[PDB]
RNA sequence: CGGACGGCUCAGUAACACGUCGGUAACCUACCCUCGGGAGGGGGAUAACCCCGGGAAACUGGGGCUAAUCCCCCAUAGGCCUGAGGUACUGGAAGGUCCUCAGGCCGAAAGGGGCAUGCCCGCCCGAGGAUGGGCCGGCGGCCGAUUAGGUAGUUGGUGGGGUAACGGCCCACCAAGCCGAAGAUCGGUACGGGCCAUGAGAGUGGGAGCCCGGAGAUGGACACUGAGACACGGGUCCAGGCCCUAC
């Protein structure tokens, strides 16, 4: 199906049940964009954003980073260095309830 | 550590639609479940003792419940937990008094007296639809409750029209369609008991609602969501409207 | 020593008696659901009933309870007082839904702890 | 003591009028129940039976008081609605 | 039917416990509302009551007799699983709903009570809502380096079991992954917030009394019944104390 995203599909076919395309997972909730750090576990990624954060008492910001588990289908083989699309959804396993669904710009 | 469901209400934790004094007693009415939520709603002893006027103790406002004297839709209710909701009918016959429930600019809720012919017709906004065994079609509307259609005429009804109907025996009469000429009535938000005409839609991905651009009727424009838009006509109203 | 109560169904009378002796100890290693003929314990139930009843009336263990006030039951063995947690009678009354408790009771066999029996008359 | 009445309700589910009145009393304590219901039937022509006197209340400094009444059609209904101590307060009925 | 609310306390807890924004297309819900449908045929036991009692008490045995909106059986409707098709509904998006066919498991109901010559209060099934909960995520929120490496079902995957439900929640097999000087782990102290005191303010400190939430009922563990409890004035065992006794 074509998901309530607009990005284009990946010219892959998986057949995984764990996939938002070709299989039966659903997304829902919040949808945001990141970069891969590590590629090291099967079907899984992990992915850091960064952000700045306000200190009142003394006027000026700190930067802080962020990192998500997701996971990472067959059709879409994300490595290190990639700037991905992740979405949440229901929990997979013990610490990863994001899905990928689209890289943006692979790496060299 | 609470077991079970809860009981109680607290009057320093009822809902802001009421019309209430909060540090005068502890204690107030927990409304029983029914047909439309606990923010959009309010019990029938309220309307009786506090609004109208008609008793000064609970056990007054019981009796005369009790002894079958106030109309909600046309139907008794009796029950002093029964909550009456947004574009309810109150009817009282040993006083030819009728009243419509309605919302402020405030979001709180009042009564706008109208007259006995009026007071016959009810709107209901259809918020759902499903197909249930043998083929049948069941809308789902605003205050909870459901109607039967034939699959022969689905086109004619979708989940933001409104549909007519006479209250006690429940018959369907000048549905009003969600278009871009149509009155609406705001029921909830910052812009809540605005009126006006629809200009535009808005959809949106993934899980955000759609949201729907109104011109007020003197010339001003605002916005709010689609569901929050309550139709009541083409390009004049149905109903006596404060 | 043995206090002996005697009921009869057609009727729905039951008599008190007592008993002692050899005509009490041949009462021992006797099990609830046990037949006796009452001619082995030295009893006329004609005379003590008051209507005459007829040869080969042998009686019927049922039930008893013991010097201390506790009540037999007879999915229990032994002649040995036992704790058990009980969610039915007899030997316990409950008074609430899905209630049990841990109740004493005396088991099948007859001792000497035992005060009284309870007897149905058979035909 | 002088009596003026300001408000009259009628109210037909429970069937009575609830009466807010005023009682000028100048140099005079807080007059009694008896005499306030004997002006006012006479006044209104209201059944001295069927008609029951709530709160008369005195004010820091007014020589004015203020009044309720509730006047019933019927007795029955009357005995059936208002509470026994009320009826006990105003000698409609013994303890 | 209810007693799982209300009421009391702040020991434990540095945690998705709390606050805010979102999700459940991964779930349960007696009392309430609306709509669509049903109530056919049989049987049984037993308290109260009568005849005997036992026991210091706490409590409790036998026989006889009996009714129900008590209990059971048959039927029909209905619920659940799987397979093959059709594509009627909602939505942003169908492991969802609807139609057809097939093979199987489970399996309803009180036509009761009252008034009267039909009305009121009630019973069972289905679709939705409401009320109350369960679970998940992003963000935010004390001090210590004279606490530097930690983790071994630990991190992931395939297949299953169990649950109301997703899930190393648990299991069999295949891999070596996960956190960390931007301070992990360990330790100390502590119920969290709305709020409160003070100060011109920036800020510093506290968070018993009212409201929302969490936890607990001498310490610890484990179960029955029920829509809902591992139950503050219900149950079982151990430890630590006490009371009556005809021992
Ligand atoms: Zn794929």
């Amino acid at each position: 199906r074509e998901i309530g995203l607009r990005v284009q599909p990946p010219a892959e076919v998986c057949n995984d049940p764990k996939c938002p395309w070709h299989g039966n997972l659903k997304i829902h909730g919040r949808y945001v964009e990141g970069i891969v750090v590590s590629d090291k576990g099967k079907k899984t990624v992990v992915v850091e954003r960064q952000y700045y954060h306000y200190l009142k008492k003394y006027e000026r910001y700190e930067l802080r980073k962020s990192k998500v588990h997701a996971h990472n289908p067959e059709c879409i083989n994300a490595k290190v260095g990639d700037k991905v699309l992740i979405a949440e959804t229901r929990p997979i396993s013990k610490t990863k309830s994001w899905v990928v669904v689209a890289v943006l710009q692979r790496a060299e | 550590a609470r077991k079970g469901p809860k009981r109680h209400l607290k009057r320093l934790a009822a809902p802001t639609s009421w019309y209430i004094h909060r540090k005068a007693y502890k204690w107030a009415v927990r409304p029983s479940p029914g047909p439309h939520s606990m923010k959009t709603s309010i019990p029938l002893i309220y309307i009786v003792r506090d609004y109208l006027g008609y008793a000064k103790t609970a056990r007054e406002a019981r009796k005369i419940l009790n002894e079958g004297k106030i109309l909600v839709d046309g139907r008794v209710r009796k029950d002093y937990k029964f909550p009456v909701g947004i574009m309810d009918v109150v009817s009282i016959p040993e006083t030819g008094e009728h009243y419509r429930v309605l919302p402020n600019r405030i979001g709180k809720l009042i009564l706008h007296p109208i007259s006995e012919e009026e007071a016959k017709l009810k709107p209901f906004r259809i918020n759902n639809k499903r197909m249930v065994k043998g083929a049948k079609v069941q809308l789902n509307l605003h205050d909870g409750s459901n109607h039967l259609v034939s699959l022969a005429e689905k086109d004619a009804y979708k989940t933001s029209y409104t549909v007519i109907m006479q209250v006690p025996e429940r018959q369907i009469v000048k549905v009003l369609p969600f278009e871009v000429g149509a009155y609406v009535f705001v029921t909830q938000g910052k812009n809540v008991a605005r009126k006006g005409k629809i200009v535009e839609v808005r959809q949106f991905p993934m899980g955000w609602p759609d949201v729907v651009t109104i011109e007020d009727e003197n010339g001003e424009l605002f916005d709010t969501l689609k569901e929050y838009a309550f139709v009541i006509g083409k390009d004049k109203p149905e109903i006596s409207l404060p | 020593t043995f206090k002996l109560v005697i009921s009869n169904p057609k009727n729905g009378v039951a008599k008190q008696v007592e008993i002692s002796g050899p005509e009490a100890d041949k009462l021992i290693g006797r099990r609830i659901g046990e037949e006796i003929p009452a001619s082995e314990l030295g009893l006329n139930l004609s005379e003590i009933f008051g209507e005459e009843i007829p040869a080969d009336a042998k009686l019927k263990i049922t039930g008893g309870t013991d010097k201390d006030g506790f009540p037999m039951r007879p999915d229990v063995h032994g002649p040995r007082r036992v704790k058990i947690l009980l969610s039915r009678g007899p030997g316990f009354r409950p008074r609430e839904r899905g209630e049990r408790r841990k109740k004493t009771v005396h088991g099948n066999t007859i001792s000497p702890n035992i005060v009284q029996v309870n007897m149905k008359i058979v035909f | 003591m002088e009596i003026k009445v300001t408000e009259i309700r009628e109210n037909k589910l429970l069937g009575r009028k609830e009466i807010y009145f005023d009682v000028l009393h100048e140099g005079e304590p807080t007059p009694s129940r008896e005499a306030v219901k004997g002006k006012l039937v006479a006044m209104l022509d209201l059944d001295p039976n069927t008609t029951v006197i709530q709160y008369i209340r005195s004010y820091f400094g007014s020589n004015v008081s203020k009044g309720y009444a509730k006047a019933y059609e019927t007795r029955e209904r009357m005995l059936y609605i208002e509470p026994e101590y009320i009826l006990v307060r105003d000698g409609l009925v013994q303890k």
